[PDB]
């Protein structure tokens, strides 16, 4: 079940905030070419009042829309249905061992039109030969997934269809503007018109695996892993036709279609020895890797039957394309790891490896990645032994550094594309090479060429992330007190960024570069407790909590400008947490003339309008008045776990929190604001209807206007809000049927239980939205509410 | 350990190092094309109209002064911030332009001339479209980035600067661009695309004539009128130089804004729209697909003005009525009128680009505005609703050519110079201007029915040649160019060029206000607003090595 | 000079499913078996492919089709059937000798 | 077991039941034109060039002797079998597209008109396209089957024959179709490929000039020549009617057969090739991807005839030389020539479809045979080898557009009947050959030069007008459709339609020897070759219900 709904106006309110827009401009509220009629008049001290409101019947004057109040959120939620089964089977032998599962997922997803489903099945075995000396094994799964997915965008045009615009037109068609109503489409119908877009996804994975064992302590082992997918699906494209919102009557159709193949393959050796009171593990090794991508897709425009049995390539009538291309890389691995434990009270522990990757050149393949932990089991020593309270209490300390080299496989070329222009673009940009050069005006292929889309570097390295990393794990009270502490210091160095090109430098003018280092540390908390009780009560309770802060360090100097890692292309995040943003500090809102006037000069300031800080004091709100106002870092987050069992029932609670976190709301702009947004007219959420006004002087909204005179929509701290939550991430409570009854029935574990997920959320009193942890308009994050059982022979 | 991570290799592309042999230099020109058609978008037409709403020419039009609040704040001159994405967008764009022009130099300067004999006149073509983006570039944003040198290697580009040249060098580097192009261009493309030789003159004269209204102080003042760079205007207009290219201006107004009538005489350079080519939907002007007007549902820009419908108006001797004619709104009974104002202007009661049976009214079905914007369309881009060249795909987009220079602007740039350097040859601007007004007075094919049919009385005469004084015929090719280019997105371009935009829009303020109530608050503040601000991110990657315009804050 | 590329996908996806039902009995001399049962199947085929023409560079590295310069074109289209099946079996055996 | 085996059912396609809805009806209208761009191939052109070898005008071409032996054996008429694959193979074929006329006009007859104003023009248009495929099943068999009842069962066409209707009732059963057309076809078809009234009227006037020389006895010679037939050509080539379609003849006479000049004047009715639309290769002409010369590596057939060279002969006043023009060959120094030789025959030392870079020569580059089938090019169906319109599938093809019936014809159909009718209109049927022979001596635009190039003497005169005899007049039309309509495979169809194929044919075999080796053996039986032979497994299909031919054995 959807919970978390945003609250937006409707019909008659969309008509009072209207007139009260309006009559603040002190334009005449009857002049909105839109079905309204406004009896109005002034009180007393001379402020607008409104008495009474009339609407017309259609929406436009041929009458081929009739006026609604839609609940549109309503219209394109619905009631979600889950279904899971899953059987699995085990077999154990001396000589092997043997695993078998199949298992089904299908969810029906709250909006309407969307769904995901899995077909699962998994076998796994291993043999012991010779005297257990030679060793085979295999672990394989093999699955098909299936999902159409919520188009982009359908909240934000459920948020901004107004009610007046019905879900059907006179004749049956989809409902849509007309007249004067905005630019948005309807958003039951785009759904609708989405739910055939199904793709079908087979993936395999699994391993097969030899292990020899010459003599004691002794083993060599080589593994082969298969990683491979593949994705088909036809995207269609039909004709719409929503009031004013058309798409000509473009039918298409496109097939697509991709696969991944990746494997991987390692031989492994390793030695062991206990020697008394030393204990030790070495092994040494080497891995190879290879992904090889593929994908391609026929695209055919016109049909005359529109459904999804005729809309196959073959069978249109009209323009074709087709796209597709392949990519790949491979990794090579050398690696070593020494264990040595003295007394079971000392440990220390060697991590040496040198990886290669073909994603860069021969001069940069490989980097040398060497690591180090130390152990200190405190309790074992002598001296700790008078402490009857204290089970053990290890300390340990390690350094180590990791390569990265996650980049795009191309990352290290000079790249001209043909692009002929065969793609859909977005208001044109295509930047395709084709050109009538001939004057002639089409029909027919046109000369074309090619176009840069990246610069290469040449010494491209491995970037190189190394941590340092302190903890201490404890038990306490005969094993009932457990958990464990940790510190860690974490930098980012040689970065490799893909880094934007200087504005003259012209079309694809970037490259990636080493260049950029960030770090990372925090404190990291597990505690748990446990006990049964003297009535019949077991509880165990197992709680976490941990903190970080994250620090750009350096950035080339055409990212920090950039914004794209933050202050948005006005200030520099070098200093700051990745992604902290830079903004105008509002000050609260003009109340009077006399704070306008007082104020530094301000375009578009005015009584009801939002007062902007005067940061460098020149007497002038300019873009020089901003500052660091948005930190998505938490001050901290945590989660605990509570478990019951009493009489057999049992009871689990898990609680997450995050605390101290800034959000920003998008959603705000169009719950403040009559004119924060493009395009006049937009649904508006249902907060404004409190907006200041001399009617109504108690108010933090501004007052309601038509034109953003003030831009009230720059990035400002009134779209900062507080984003911490509690929320009871699940909750389940089960009975298991007495042995001595299902045991009868041949079963060692019978047990139905009942649970809801996402039931419960503790937010701010200064959060202006529903879901913290979903502010704007990602797909919204239900209440599920299920039952189950477990059977076990 | 090594042959393993050397196996899979970039698919589907050409690499740096390859992408300068010979077999691809080619590709690269043509490239440099491609990206004039292909390059823009909604807000960022390398028409730039959607710039020249600041002009008295018209209004942003759209759903409200949201609709794109950055033009709307361009519009009546307020709340223009630095860091304003529509501004970072064009300058962006431009320069990208420039990246495939020079790419194409970059390998066309290694290309041997013996066994490649077009070597000159490729890159000569090339160099033509780097000064039309610079000379863009230099219109939007006066201190602008000279980037000329295909060798520079990508790190070089990090040192440059906006003020490694004075105002008029800046301008001179243009000029060079063009001058080579001049130089080296062929007398006829055969491919019609291609810049001729009468192009590049077209262009060079155009960059003298912005070069000569000299700006040489701190601010945007005009610091005098150099006639060292006029006398070029007239060197590079010479009639000789286009005849030589077969220019001239069609028998009828209405033809350089026809889809039938691509690629004629007056079509001095143009951009190579088309239909039906192996994209994904037509390589259209999708730059003004924002502008097409209600009847196809989106989206009502680009709307002409009051102002500029009035100045259509004539005396009873069909010359315009320079001092009233924004006195009084056009009647269409009473008044002359130009024919020009029928092939600009889509008005109420009239034709929708000459068809009877698209009417346009005060309606829903026409303007977008509930009359905010007023119920004009802007005609010279759109066309017949019937017609083959229209499709329709995330908006609504033609095949006509868009045309940098019409011939028109030749005769009427060359009457300029000539009334600038007070020298005897004014009764040859007045010929020129004469040129462009009596062959309007006659473009009334396809509006030959409109005194019965509607009534209007189409009345323009050419003006007597006398030896008319300097201040006044200056007046008459200024009103010339009004009538002549209108909503064709230089007419703010024109305003400061003659340093008059203060004093002509911030009264465009005051007259218009009561026709359009956005200009209610709207104020032009000079020594500031005759430009864009440079971007405020490119300066602050820039590391000082940027200087921002005058009459700006120090950000 | 004509190149061009053609990739081709097709897919073929049978399944069955059936349930039995058999009695066997020995009495001193008579044998028998009876059995009845039911069967479905069906197959759905999918086919299609994308072409494209001229190539600037002439190996299986390049000539995917989105690098092709020239005409494209687009092919395929499904087809299927299914059966139901209703049937019984009866064996006897007398004194293992009468069949 | 029953929602089981319904639930798959037709992927991508109509079913029978569905092809009639009225939202079909103009997709079998279309597609009944398609079948004759894309129903013939390299053996079976709607040309029907490939069984015009039997005449005296061309040689088969090709590799040699058994490149096609099936066709040699119809060249020499020598070894024609009942069981050959191309006799069968063209009767199939013309069928089929009788198939795509009968579905449209099957579902046309269902149409209501007041709901659809062209119900009977387009009903016009198939039986137009039905008369095309009948009237030419004609020509090539004699005995054939009338398929005109739309809306027969499959069933039925079991129990049709080819003897149903006599021969002349056969000839009138094709004569209706095309009147019909004539009564309610338009006069003008703004689409081009849709035949005009006009076009209707020319069909209709051959079909009944083929049907006047009449063979009403068992054989195939001539039982007298009918008047009543006659007097309809004239009807029906009435220049009135032609002058309201707007048809003519093409002031030189290469246009005809040149891509630029598609859709002309003379060009009454056309099979409309394309190209860059949308199918494989192009809706070329793949049934003439036979006749292109070595020139293009393959495949040298339909070569012309030294007979056909020497009649472009002329005496010193510019006539045919009527006894003398085989006795010696034609030789360019000496010899007064017709100006469309070089229309027809591309010729060695001359150029190719009129490129001088393309000259034709004795060569392993331009014939195929060593000499066998001598070195002459066909000319008309040809193209330039630089054109747009020619791309190479399978084979080489063409977009130029087939013309079926050239205004020329007309006239000439026209001439024919009036001289047949001796009543007063002869110095009236001399004038519509001067009409020809006049425009055709000044049609030496693309040739002017060949005097001084090459030496040729152009010299073609009209006649005098004087009271000519029938059998003088005779000789002289049947002259100029020698020179008119060469290579255009109807001149063997010519020579049955007078009765004198036997004569003249067999005739060529003795004179043509000399040049073509293969002719050694060659034997026209009178009463026998005519008509190809109905094809075995049609006869054998039928039952005994359809008959054989005259001089063929009962098989």
């Amino acid at each position: 079940m959807y919970q978390s709904k945003m609250n937006v106006l409707n019909t008659e309110q969309y008509g009072r905030a209207m007139w009260q827009a309006y009559v603040n401009d002190g334009e005449n509220p009857n002049g909105n070419a839109l079905g309204y009629a406004y009896n109005w008049g002034y009180n007393a001290d001379g402020n607008p009042v409104l008495y009474g409101m009339t609407l017309s019947k259609y929406l436009d004057s041929k009458n081929t829309m009739p006026v609604a109040d839609t609940d549109w959120f309503d219209e394109i939620t619905r009631t979600g249905v889950i279904q899971q089964y899953n059987l699995s089977v085990s077999n154990g032998s001396e000589k092997g061992s043997s695993f078998f599962s199949l298992g089904y997922y299908k969810n029906l997803g709250v909006i309407k039109d969307t769904d995901f489903d899995r077909f699962s099945a998994r076998m796994n075995s291993d043999y012991k030969l010779i005297d257990d000396i030679l060793t085979i094994g295999q672990h394989f799964t093999l699955n098909r997934t299936s999902e159409v997915q919520a188009p982009g965008g359908i909240i934000e045009t459920a948020l901004d269809i107004p009610s007046a615009i019905p879900v059907y037109a006179s004749d049956g068609s989809w409902g849509g503007p007309v007249g004067g109503w905005p630019d948005r489409r309807n958003p039951r119908a785009v759904l609708e018109y989405n739910k055939d877009n199904r793709y079908t996804y087979w993936r395999m994975f699994g391993d097969a695996y030899v292990n020899l064992t010459p003599f004691k302590g002794f083993n060599l082992r080589s593994t082969f892993g298969l990683d491979y997918a593949n994705k088909q699906a036809r995207y269609f494209t039909y004709p719409y036709q929503e009031g004013t919102q058309t798409n000509n009557g473009k039918s298409a159709v496109e097939a697509k279609q991709e696969h991944w193949t990746k494997w991987m393959w390692n031989a492994i050796a390793t030695y062991q020895l206990e020697v008394g009171k030393h204990r030790g593990d070495v092994m040494i090794g080497m891995e190879l890797n290879r992904e090889d991508d593929s994908h391609f897709s026929g695209y055919k425009e016109d049909f005359s039957i529109l459904t999804p049995d005729y809309m196959w390539p073959d069978a249109g009538s009209g323009t074709a394309q087709a796209y597709g291309a392949g990519e790949g890389y491979s990794l090579v691995s050398f690696f070593g790891k020494m264990n040595y434990s003295y007394a079971d009270r000392y440990l220390l522990s060697l991590t040496l490896r040198r990886d290669g990757s073909s994603r860069f050149g021969k001069n940069h393949r490989y980097a040398t990645f060497p690591s180090v932990s130390l152990g200190w089991r405190i309790t074992q020593e002598n001296f700790m032994k008078e402490l009857t309270w204290l089970d053990d209490l290890k300390l340990r300390a390690s350094w180590g550094q990791t390569g990265n080299q996650e980049i795009s496989n191309l990352a290290r070329y000079t790249i001209y594309a043909p692009n002929y222009g065969t793609t859909d673009s977005f208001g044109g940009q295509s930047y395709g090479t084709a050109y009538d050069i001939t004057g002639s005006n089409g029909g027919g292929v046109l000369p074309s060429g090619f176009k840069r889309n990246q610069i290469g570097n040449d010494n491209i390295k491995w970037e190189t992330t190394t941590q340092t990393n302190v903890g201490i794990d404890f038990s306490l009270f005969k094993q009932s007190l457990y958990g464990s502490l940790e510190y860690y210091y974490k930098k980012a160095t040689d970065i490799l960024t893909e880094m934007a090109g200087v504005g003259v430098l012209g079309e694809g003018g970037s490259r990636w570069i080493n260049s950029g280092a960030m770090k990372n540390q925090g404190f990291e908390f597990n505690l748990g407790y446990r006990n049964k009780t003297a009535f019949g009560l077991t509880y165990d309770l197992n709680g976490n909590i941990s903190t970080y802060r994250n620090e750009i360090l350096e950035l080339p100097e055409t990212v920090a400008a950039n914004g794209k890692f933050g202050g948005n292309g006005v200030k520099s995040v070098v200093g700051h947490t990745y992604g902290a943003q830079v903004g105008y500090i509002a000050d609260g809102i003009f109340k009077s003339q006399d704070e306008v006037d007082n104020h530094a000069t301000q375009e578009g300031a005015a009584v009801g309008r939002i007062r902007y800080r005067d940061i460098d004091h020149n007497g002038v709100i300019d873009e020089r008045d901003q500052n660091w106002i948005y930190d998505p870092t938490p001050s901290f987050s945590y989660g605990l776990n509570i478990y019951l069992e009493y009489k057999n029932f049992d009871l689990t609670m898990f609680w997450q929190g995050v605390q101290g976190v800034d959000i920003i709301s998008d959603v705000k702009k169009k719950s403040d604001f009559w004119s924060a947004s493009n395009v006049g007219f937009l649904n508006k959420g249902t907060r404004l209807l409190n907006a200041w006004s001399p009617t109504n002087p108690n108010s933090d909204i501004p007052a309601l206007t038509r034109s953003d005179t003030n831009n009230e929509q720059r990035v400002s701290t009134y779209f900062v809000e507080n984003g911490s939550f509690l929320k009871l991430r699940n909750i389940q409570l089960g009975y298991t049927v007495p042995a001595v009854i299902s045991k009868k029935m041949r079963m060692d574990r019978l047990r139905f239980y009942c649970s809801a997920q996402n039931l419960l959320t503790i937010k701010s009193k200064n959060f202006t939205g529903e879901d913290p942890e979903n502010p704007n308009f990602s797909y919204p994050i239900p209440v599920n509410i299920t039952f189950g059982l477990n059977i076990g022979f | 350990c090594d042959d393993f991570l050397d196996r899979q290799v970039p698919q589907g592309i050409v690499t740096g190092d390859q992408i300068a042999s010979p077999e691809y230099v080619d590709n690269l020109v043509i490239s440099a094309y491609a990206i004039w058609a292909t390059g823009d978008d909604i807000n960022s037409s390398f028409s730039l109209w959607n710039y020249d709403v600041r002009s008295d020419d018209c209004y942003k039009g759209g759903s409200g002064t949201e609709d794109g609040g950055v033009f709307n704040a361009l519009e009546i001159s307020k709340g223009i911030n630095t860091t304003d994405w529509n501004i970072n967008d064009i300058w962006k764009r431009l320069y990208q332009c420039i990246t495939r022009a020079n790419t194409a130099l970059q390998s066309l300067d290694q290309m041997d001339e013996k066994t490649y004999p077009l070597k000159n006149q490729r890159i000569a073509e090339m160099r033509f479209l780097r000064g039309h983006a610079h000379f863009m570039l230099k219109q939007l944003f006066k201190k602008i980035v000279i980037v000329n040198d295909e060798n520079m290697e990508p790190d070089a580009y990090n040192e440059l600067s906006n003020t490694t040249y004075t105002n008029d060098e800046q301008w001179q580097k243009i000029a060079d661009d063009f001058q080579f192009a001049y130089d080296n261009l062929p007398e006829v493309q055969i491919e019609k695309g291609r810049p001729a030789q009468a192009a590049a003159a077209a262009y060079l004269a155009k960059t003298y004539l912005y070069k000569a209204y000299r700006q040489d102080g701190a601010d945007n003042a005009l610091t005098g009128i150099n006639e060292e760079d006029l006398k070029q205007v007239v060197k590079y207009t010479d009639p000789l130089i286009m005849a030589k290219g077969g220019y001239g201006l069609e028998t009828d107004y209405s033809m350089n804004f026809l889809p039938q009538y691509e690629n004629g005489a007056e079509s001095v350079w143009a951009i190579q729209y088309s239909i039906n080519d192996g994209t994904y939907n037509g390589n259209l002007n999708w730059g003004m697909g924002l502008t097409t007007p209600q009847i196809l549902g989106c989206c009502d820009f680009h709307k002409p003005s009051q102002n500029l419908v009035n100045a259509f108006k004539t005396d009873s001797q069909g010359k315009p009525l320079f001092s009233t004619y924004d006195n009084e709104n056009y009647e269409v009974a009473t008044d002359n009128v130009d024919p020009r104002l029928f092939h600009t202007v889509g008005m109420p009661g009239f034709p929708y680009k000459y068809n009877e049976g698209y009417i346009i009214q005060k309606n829903d079905d026409w303007s977008r505005s509930k009359g905010l914007y007023g119920y004009y369309v802007s005609l010279k881009e759109n066309v017949d609703p019937d017609c083959d060249c229209l499709k329709k795909g995330s908006y609504w987009a033609s095949s006509l050519n868009h045309i940098v220079i019409r011939y028109a602007d030749v005769l009427l740039m060359r009457a300029e110079a000539l009334i600038q350097l007070n020298d005897g040859r004014i009764t040859d601007a007045i010929s020129l201007i004469n040129e462009v007004r009596s062959r309007a007075a006659g473009s009334t094919m396809l509006i030959f029915n409109y005194k019965e049919d509607y009534g209007v009385n189409f009345k323009v005469t050419p003006y007597d040649l006398k030896a008319y004084a300097q201040d006044e015929a200056m007046k008459m090719l200024k009103w010339e160019r009004r009538v002549e280019f209108g909503m064709e997105s230089s007419r703010f371009f024109d305003l400061v060029r003659w340093g008059e935009a203060k004093d002509v829009i911030n009264a465009y303020y005051v007259t218009e206000a009561s026709r359009c109530s956005i200009y209610k608050n709207a104020g032009f503040t000079e020594n500031k607003n005759e430009y864009l601000p440079v971007p405020f991110e490119q300066i602050s990657a820039s590391n000082g090595n940027y200087t921002q315009n005058f009459g700006w804050a120090a950000a």
